[PDB]
Order: structure tokens, then sequence, then C-alpha cells
RNA sequence: AGAUGGUAACAUAUAUAUAAAUGAACUCCUUUACAUAGGCUUUACACUCGGGGUGCGUUUUCUUUGCACUUUACCUUUAUAACAAACCUUGGAAUCAAUUUACUUGGAGAAGAGGUUCGUUGAACUCAAUUCAAAAAUUUGUUUUGUAGCAAUAGUAAUUCGUAAUUAUCCGAAGUGGUAAGGACUAUCCUUGAAAAAAGGAGGGAACGGCUUUGUGCUUUGCUACUCUUAAUACUUGUAUGAGCGUACCAACAACCGCAUCAGGUCUCCAAGGUUAACAGCCUCUGGUUAAAUAGAAAAAAGUAGGUAAGGGAAGUCGGCAAAAUAGAUCCGUAACUUCGGGAAAAGGAUUGGCUCUGAGGACAUUAAUGUUAACUCAGAACUGAAACGGACAAGGGGA
RNA sequence: GAGAACUUUGAAGACUGAAGUGGAGAAGGGUUUCUUGUCAACUGUGAUUGAACAAGAGUUAGCCGCUCCUAAGGGAUAGCU
RNA sequence: UCUGAUGGAGGAUCGAGUUGAUACUGACGUGCAAAUCGUUCAUUUCAAUCACGUUUAGGGGCGAAAGACUAAUCGAAAAG
């Protein structure tokens, strides 16, 4: 049985902090304890350790990033034009 | 304690030495007693 | 296999019957729990000073210590007298000093 | 403390002369065992032997200036 | 004033100064003894003996 | 002038003792060196069980009985074994597979097959020896030892004998999972969890035999035991092995601090049996006390710490303050409202003892049937009692 | 022992109940440890007891610590005030 | 998108101890005590607790703030 509705990750906070906040949370909990993809050896295995900093366990490669997401828009944008460069 | 410096050791000596009473024959030809759990030496 | 009595030093002094003895070993000794068998498992004999118990079955020299003290109990001979052992397969009454 | 097997290394011990004493055990086997304990500067080394006659042979053969301790 | 050797007694035989039995007969022999060497003396003879161990039986 | 093995992971010096496998400057790593939570596992310790051996205890009756003891240290890179990992070779995976309690992992090479290593552990395994017999240039079979050495000479419990000595014992199975440690993991963090001394490894390639003779440490000429390496021994050089300090006792119950031999305070480790979820509470063994700035006799008032009370049930009082009731577990049932997580142990019900049975739940190893065998937990049914049973202890009052 | 409810021994009955008046240590204390004596005061009752009084004794390390390293930190050197 | 397991998150729940100190405005109040005792109570994986070391010193410190605390001394310590 899928066991809570609307809640989700942030059942671990249960009744306590607003809804709003918990919404928050949640959207940033997500992206935080995903698996991204490894641009390196291709398999879905970069996890955050630290905040902008993300292990891959299959090549130990760690890479630098976003505090939540793998991948910042702004850093990605910057990247971009870079390259168009 | 049971982990003294050696001056602390000598000096514990000494208080023990001054304790002890008037050789009773020196009282032919003391208001400094100290026991141990009343005064204490203040090391 | 022989366990043994060596009941000299009372049986000598009349204070311990021997026959009486057997006869209450007969009685006493179980085997898987009910008194009555010693059938081709269990043998008891007697000289004139000395017990021979001859045992197939799993049983231990501590019973027959066991029921000598209680034949003791039974005919007040207990403050005088001691089971002790001598050798392996040998039991042997001592006198309390 | 040591154990040894080879007998001629036990013997090549005893040969070497900072080896000051040899102690000679006998021991009730659940026949009698002989333990024999070599006290070198460095190590105790002993050689267990289930067969008397065999350690008895092997006690006369070493050295007459061996300080022999028998334990028992 | 057995305290002393009941001490001694203790130590000696490996037994806690609550398991130790000095015969109220020959009081005086025990307070002699004032070594260690003594009391074992005392121990063999049997004017010292440890006490049986209160018992605790799992049969219940 | 500086060994070899192994495809490789890596291994190899077993000399009394694995001592020796060239290495300078200069570098680069590693160890030192690390959080918390969660379970899982492995070992030891503890506890327990059954059997053998010893002694003591019970014995009106009953009891193959109840209790005690049945021990084993560091050290020997301890040797090996087993196991979680990590890596190597081979192998080539979708009908995806292996696999954990959990998810983890795999064409950046999985499973399978065979290896290597570290780490646990510290005698496991035939481990080592020996017994003799058969096969190669040493491996297989059988037996007897060894508590592997330390180690029985020591401990323990016995038994005697003497006025310290002898003997006999010390060992075959297993369970519980309390404590500790290690392991592999997994999870959380806007928290990512010391440093250095010291040690090690690597990179690098500086420097390079000895003796005798000639010329100004260097060059030339001639000969072959040399360079290491531990250990011992000898001899000169200041006397060529281990400096100093602490170590009694208390640690609160009278040794500490509270003016005191003060119901106060004061850090850490060990941690048994029963009941139990429990290191709770109640009772018990080891160990410890039987003491507390008093004892005795009487037993009124009053006090204080408790009990109990017909009928009523907050009428008491500022106010249910105090007390009582409630409580453990299992099964049922669980509203308003809600931030949908909760509320919730809501509320509110039932059951609970003892005995005698029944059923369900493993491991192994013979060859689907037949064996040996282990916990403890669940569920159900009889009978049973002065209708009682979380019988003491312990343990929410609830609602609007 | 002159003298004993509270000194000692034995026998009972009990309690502490491994989160202990149990074993070990730290801080603090400083000889309170130990034996032999012993009772003027003290040990708020007694006391022959004692942590009291007196006489003596007692603490043994290459391995247990300190000693060495660095930590939060401290005191300094250069200056500069 | 439901159902059953698994899993073991949380300044989650209860709770010994620990840390406190709600009530009895209980005992005590010439005390055991210049703040103790009893029963009850709150706290127990975190803004946790404890130790030792260390920093901060008087018109200064330190304060999740009570003018709290700063050696029984605090709306300005103590000593002289
Ligand atoms: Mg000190
Ligand atoms: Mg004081
Ligand atoms: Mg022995
Ligand atoms: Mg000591
Ligand atoms: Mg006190
Ligand atoms: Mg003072
Ligand atoms: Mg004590
Ligand atoms: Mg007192
Ligand atoms: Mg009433
Ligand atoms: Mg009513
Ligand atoms: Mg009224
Ligand atoms: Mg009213
Ligand atoms: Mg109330
Ligand atoms: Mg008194
Ligand atoms: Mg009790
Ligand atoms: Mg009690
Ligand atoms: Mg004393
Ligand atoms: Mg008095
Ligand atoms: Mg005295
Ligand atoms: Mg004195
Ligand atoms: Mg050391
Ligand atoms: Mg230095
Ligand atoms: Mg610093
Ligand atoms: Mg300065
Ligand atoms: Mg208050
Ligand atoms: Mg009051
Ligand atoms: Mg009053
Ligand atoms: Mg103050």
């Amino acid at each position: 049985s899928r066991r809570t509705k609307k809640v989700g990750l942030t059942g671990k906070y249960g009744t306590r902090y607003g809804s709003s906040l918990r919404k928050q949370i949640k959207k940033i909990e997500l992206m935080q304890h995903a698996k991204y993809l490894c641009t390196f050896c291709g398999k879905t295995a970069t996890k955050r350790t630290c905040v902008g900093i993300w292990k891959c366990k299959k090549c130990k490669r760690k890479v630098c990033g976003g505090a939540w997401s793998l991948t910042t828009p702004a850093a990605v944008a910057a990247k971009s034009t870079i390259i168009r460069l | 304690g049971s982990i003294k410096r050696f001056r602390l050791k000598q000096r514990l000596g000494k208080c023990r030495r001054q304790n002890r009473p008037v050789p009773h024959w020196y009282r032919l030809k003391n208001t400094k007693r100290r026991h141990w759990r009343r005064t204490k030496l203040g090391l | 296999i022989k366990y043994v009595l060596d009941c000299t030093k009372p049986v000598k002094d009349t204070i311990l019957d021997i026959s009486g003895l057997e006869q209450f070993f007969k009685d006493k000794i179980k085997v898987d729990k009910k008194t009555n068998n010693l059938k081709n498992k269990v043998v008891v004999t007697s000289d004139e000073y000395k017990i021979y118990i001859t045992v197939h079955i799993p049983f231990s020299k501590r019973y027959i210590k066991y029921l000598a003290k209680k034949y003791i109990k039974m005919h007040q001979i207990r403050d005088f007298l001691r089971v002790i052992a001598k050798g392996k397969l040998a039991y042997e009454f001592k006198y309390f000093q | 403390p040591k154990q040894i097997t080879d007998i001629r290394k036990f013997l090549k011990i005893s040969r070497k002369p900072d080896t000051t004493a040899v102690i000679i055990m006998k021991k009730k086997s659940k026949t009698v065992i002989t333990k024999l304990k070599l006290r070198t500067k460095k190590y105790l080394y002993t050689m267990v032997f289930a067969d008397r006659k065999k350690a008895e042979r092997i006690e006369n053969s070493l050295l007459p200036s061996l300080k022999r301790i028998y334990y028992p | 004033s057995l305290t002393l050797q009941k001490r001694l007694a203790a130590s000696v035989l490996k037994c806690g100064k609550n398991k130790i039995w000095m015969d109220p007969n020959e009081i005086s022999e025990i307070s002699l003894a004032n070594s260690r060497f003594s009391i074992r003396k005392l121990y063999k003879e049997g004017l010292i003996l440890k006490k049986p161990q209160k018992v605790h039986s799992r049969a219940r």
C-alpha cells in the first residue's frame, strides 16, 4: 500500500513545520535524494555527498554541482555560452 | 591522589615529620600539630 | 563394565549388613525411570565385603554413591560413614576420620 | 616458546653453545609421553615424543655439559 | 580481636570474609596467628574453614 | 654494480633468529587519522543446557537427585582452517542474472570455474608429528600421540600419608544473545566529523669492488676472494643495557568539598540467577554489611509516613488541591477536526491463571521415503477453581 | 575486659541485591594504610572499638603511567606600541 | 492507482537512568541540609548530557535575556 498521498519524503517531519514549508522541502528533498545520471560512466549513480559535491558510486568521480540538484540552470547556461564561444 | 609530583610528595613527608610530638626527654631540660582530617595542608 | 563397593570397614564392625544392601540396590536401581527392571541390563552380586554392579546401560558411578548414602540414612549410619572413590570403578566406605 | 619437529634441527640447536639447560618432562598420557625442552638464550624450544625409548636415546645423545632439569 | 586473622584468611583462601569460619573453641590458638603462613597452617588443621556456599538451586 | 618465482592478483630468505632482495639529492603518497544513526553478521566473554568424573547437601516420604569444581594467560610474522570483503585469470551474460535482513552489482565484463590478498579470529582444520606401505626426481593410505608450543611443573576440587610428600581429576556434545570488539554495508547533514611526532611505501637513479706499486683526495700499472647481512667474541676509546619521577590508603558508607565522623554534592569501567519487553520494580547467588550522633519500656493525645471505610459521590474548596480510579499484553473498535503527516493508546469494548493436549514455524544426512536433532515464539481445544488470573511488583484517568 | 545493646568469635534471623556500603581507578585528601601498644580528650549513648593517642613500620617497573607529539589554547623571540 | 510485506526516517511517541524541579504551596524550617527529604512530576539521539582541558574579568565579562550568572557575594564581585 502506498502510504502517504501528498507528503512523500516529508513524512519524517510529521505534523510540525508549516505545510507550505514541507511542500518546498519536498521539491528540494526529491532533488537531493535522486540518483542522477553520471556524465562519465553513464550509470545513474551520482548521489550527493556534501552540499555542492556529487559522487558517482561507479567511477568515484566527485562532480561539483548544485546544493540540491546536480546541475543548476544558470550554470548550465554559462557552460552553453562557453561552448558556443 | 595516587600520582604526585616529587616536590608535592616531599612536602607531604615534611608535614608528616612536623606532625610528630615533642620527644619526651626534651621536656626534662606541641601547639602546631595538625590532624589530617580537621585541618588541611592546603597544598 | 563393573562398579564396585568395598564395604569392608563397616561390614567387619557388623554395622553394615550386605544382604540388606543388595536388596536395597535391587529395589532402587531405576532403568529408564522404573525400579523393578535390572533385566539383561544390570547385575548385582556380593562377596562377604564387596558388592559388584555390572552394567550394559548408560549408568553413573554417582548413582551408586547416592544409593549408598540413602541406605546409610535409612539405617542411621550417617555421622560415622562416608562413600569415597578409590579407583575409577571402585567406591569404598570410609570412616568419618 | 617454540616447538621443534625436525629431530636434526633440535640436535643442531643443542650443539649450539648458548643452550644452557635442558628440561625433560614425563607425562601420563590419556603410556609415558616425554617433552624435551631446550632453554636457549632467546627461546625455549620443545619437542614432543610419543615413544619413550626414542626420547631416552635422544636424551643420551644430548651433550653432557647441559644442565639437565628433571621436572616431576 | 580476630579481625586481622579473618582478613588474612580471606586472601589466603580466596573467599570473602563473609565466608570464613573461625572455630569458637580455640579462639586462643587462632589469635596467635599473625601471619599468612600460620593462617595456612590453621586451615590445614581445621581451625579455619571456608564455609559452604549458600545454595542457589536451578531446580524450580 | 645490485636474487628469483607466479599468466596475474601477488608470493619467496623458516639461518638458534625470515637477519640480508644496492640505493644519495630531491619529490609524492600512505599509515598515524577519526561524525552520528540503523540494523545484519562474525568471534570472544557471560549465561545456560545435557552427559561423564570428583566431593559436599537432602533423605518420615519422594528425588539416576540439588550444589560446588571440572581451569588455561601474553608470547610463537603464532602454523593452518573458516568467513565478509577487495582484486586476478578464465568465461561472455536479455527469456536479464547474481544477490542482501536492507540494496547492491554487471560489456568500465556479470554468473559459473579456479586463484591472490587484507581483515577478523588465534589450534579451527587431520593442524602438526609419528606408524608402516605404494608412486615421482617427493605425493596417497592406515595408526598412535600432542589440552600445538606456552602447559602442568601452575591453578581448582578431591584423596590420603607424614610432622612437607604421594596419588586420582581436569572432558565429549549444544543452546541463549546480555556485554564488548571487529566486519561488510545502508542512511542523515545548509552538521561531512582534529592535528602532529613517528613510521612505512613508492618515484628517482647520486655513488660504487679490495689489496700492492708509481706521480701530483686524483690518475696510471698488476693480482683475485669481494660487497652485504644478522649473531657472538676480542681489544683500545671516560666506566658501552634499560635514566628520573609516581606506585601505601580512602574515593565517601566516617579518609574529598559542604565550619563536622553533615540523609547534600562529586567523573569513569566491570556487572550474576529468577520474574520481565527491560541494565525497570520485586526476590535470590558471588562479594559486602547486620552499621548508621543512643538504647530500653510503655503504647494516650498530638504529629508525621501510611492503610481501610456503610450509603452518597465534589455537596468540600479559590480551584477535584490530595487521594482514588486508569494502566501490561492480545484481539476488536477508533469521532470531530486536520497543515492529510496526525488526532490515536482517541473514545469504548472483550480476553488474560493452572493443568492436560493439539496444530504451525528449522537445521543437518542418508537415499520421493527414512533418520539424528534445536530453539524459543505463535495459534487453537478440553478440564480446572469460592469467577480468579498483567493476582505481588510494575503500570495513561478520559472526554467536550 | 574493672566494666560490653553498638569490641571479637560462633549460632540464628535479616538487608545490600551487580545502576550494590561489591571490585578497580580519576579529581581531592595525605599517611587516614599496616602491626604492636592503647584510652586524657575526641569517636554528640556506651566503648575494652576507632579514620583518636603513642611507638615503630610500609609504596620496589625498560613493558602501568608521567616522560615524547601535537589540539583548543598559553608564555615568549623580532619588531611595533 | 490500490493491497501485503520489506525498509527503518524523525530536534516522532512512552520510558528506567541521567539532567532537572511541576505539584503536594507534603515533610523539614533552633533542619541531615545557609535549599535537604519524600512521593508526584518534566527530560532521554539531540539546540542532548557529563568530564577534563581551555578562552573571556569588574563599569568588565558571559547571558535561547531572568538584570540572570560572574566561588553562599551582583540593578555593578572580592581584596586591600
Ligand atoms: Mg593531587
Ligand atoms: Mg573536610
Ligand atoms: Mg597440578
Ligand atoms: Mg594501590
Ligand atoms: Mg557523607
Ligand atoms: Mg572550608
Ligand atoms: Mg568494601
Ligand atoms: Mg553518619
Ligand atoms: Mg465511602
Ligand atoms: Mg459515580
Ligand atoms: Mg460551600
Ligand atoms: Mg462548589
Ligand atoms: Mg491530583
Ligand atoms: Mg555510635
Ligand atoms: Mg534482600
Ligand atoms: Mg529493598
Ligand atoms: Mg587501621
Ligand atoms: Mg561518646
Ligand atoms: Mg589498632
Ligand atoms: Mg594519628
Ligand atoms: Mg606503556
Ligand atoms: Mg618538540
Ligand atoms: Mg595552537
Ligand atoms: Mg604575552
Ligand atoms: Mg519553582
Ligand atoms: Mg512546604
Ligand atoms: Mg517542627
Ligand atoms: Mg553567588
